């Protein structure tokens, strides 16, 4: 028998840069009593770099 | 996190791509362990994976470069011996099957 | 009017590449030779169901809805094509009783998922299943020459998008609009379905079971030629 050597695994390209930029990026954060929600969906988030 | 379907996850992480040597693989959760190459029959441009006969993986599509690639294992091979009788000399010679 | 689907309402059930085999499935289909009703003004609720087929034959098109309540109560999913594009959102409305063209909903409520396709300046067949959540579409673009129903050409339906919008359906009405009609609509079922791929990889021909005694022959065979002589195929 032969046995495997190396280990590769592939995936789809990545291209779902979420918008997280304009969150810590942003002009104006809202008041602490009045407090503004953001929600999100189908993006990837780049966690390591922030 | 509810019973939907889920939409954002991490960024996967994408490693080389390798050919002409036996080694294990995995392409978008299809796993398993082969020897890569190109081959000539396309897909049509909405599928993936390739069977045959015996409705077992055959053939794969490299999901960054958009290309056909083949699959063929590499476990063949019984081992065998041919011995002159060891009443007379000891030299013997190896035989392995395929 | 009650007219007979004739061999149509096949689409490619898995992502594969089977070459030059037969093969046999276990899925929801159209089944062969079903009254279906034809439609051509206006157009009331229609119940849906799991699976669903679609086809007309103009541009009056150019819609659908799906939802239980239609009232922004339960999410309610909408598709259209813009005048310009194609509109695929996901926001409970308040809907008219004859929606068309901005007379569509009285207001719009709640959101979850919106999606913005490409600017978008004969036979058209459309085909919808709701799994777990998922929303698979199926169309196929067919130039025709006959001014009837359904033809008896063959053709495959391949697919188009999965909507993971995870919501539940259990009504939908066709979208139209006016300037200041044909269509038909069939209810799938589970079956078993044998499929012929070519080479090449398209369905050139299938075959229905549980038909007649000679599609179950063809059924147990797995050949689409059988030769002289007694078979079992079932037992009573
Ligand atoms: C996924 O990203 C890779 C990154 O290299 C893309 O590879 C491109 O391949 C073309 C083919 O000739 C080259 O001209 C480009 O220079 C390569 N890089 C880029 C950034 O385009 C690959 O095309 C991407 N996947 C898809 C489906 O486009
Ligand atoms: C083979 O076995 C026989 C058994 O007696 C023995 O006599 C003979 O010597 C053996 N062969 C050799 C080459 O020694
Ligand atoms: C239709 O398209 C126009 C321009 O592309 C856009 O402004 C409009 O918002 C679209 N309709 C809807 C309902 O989004
Ligand atoms: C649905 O919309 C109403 C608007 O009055 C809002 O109060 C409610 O929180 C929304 N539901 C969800 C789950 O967001
Ligand atoms: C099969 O594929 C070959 C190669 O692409 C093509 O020339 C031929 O027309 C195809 N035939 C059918 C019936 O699809």
């Amino acid at each position: 028998r032969v046995q495997p050597t190396e280990s590769i695994v592939r995936f789809p390209n990545i291209t779902n840069l979420c918008p997280f930029g304009e969150v810590f990026n942003a002009t104006r954060f809202a008041s602490v009593y009045a407090w503004n929600r953001k929600r999100i969906s189908n993006c990837v988030a780049d966690y390591s770099v922030l | 996190l509810l019973h939907a379907p889920a939409t954002v996850c991490g960024p996967k992480k994408s490693t080389n791509l390798v050919k002409n040597k036996c080694v294990n693989f995995n392409f978008n959760g299809l796993t398993g362990t082969g020897v890569l190459t190109e081959s000539n029959k396309k897909f049509l441009p909405f599928q993936q994976f390739g069977r045959d006969i015996d409705d077992t993986t055959d053939a794969v599509r490299d999901p960054q470069t958009l290309e056909i690639l083949d699959i063929t294992p590499c476990s063949f091979g019984g081992v065998s011996v041919i011995t002159p009788g060891t009443n007379t000399s000891n030299q013997v010679a190896v035989l392995y099957q395929g | 009017a009650y007219t007979n689907s004739f061999t149509r309402g096949v689409y490619y059930p898995d992502k594969v590449f089977r070459s030059s085999v037969l093969h046999s499935t276990q899925d929801l289909f159209l089944p062969f030779f079903s009254n279906v009703t034809w439609f051509h003004f206006d157009n009331p609720v229609l119940p849906f169901n799991d699976g669903v087929y679609f086809a007309s034959t103009s541009n009056i098109i150019r819609g659908w809805i799906f939802g239980t309540t239609l009232d922004s109560k339960t999410q309610s999913l909408l598709i259209v094509n813009n005048a310009t594009n194609v509109v695929i959102k996901v926001c409970e409305f308040q809907f008219c009783n004859d929606p068309f063209l901005f007379r569509v909903y009285s207001s719009a409520n709640n959101c979850t998922f919106e999606y913005v396709s490409q600017p978008f300046l004969n036979l058209r067949e459309f085909v919808f299943k709701n799994i777990d959540g998922y929303f698979k579409i199926y169309s196929k673009h067919t130039p025709i020459n006959l001014v009837r129903d359904l033809p008896q050409g063959f053709s495959a339906l391949e697919p188009l998008v999965d909507l993971p919008i995870g919501i539940n359906i259990t009504r939908f009405q066709t979208l139209l609009a006016l300037h200041r009609a044909a269509y038909y609509v069939g209810y799938l079922q589970p079956r078993t379905f044998l499929l012929k791929y070519n080479e090449n990889g398209t369905i050139t021909d299938a075959v229905d079971c549980a038909l007649d005694p000679l599609s179950e022959t063809k059924c147990t065979l797995k050949s689409f030629t059988v030769e002289k002589g007694i078979y079992q195929t079932s037992n009573f």
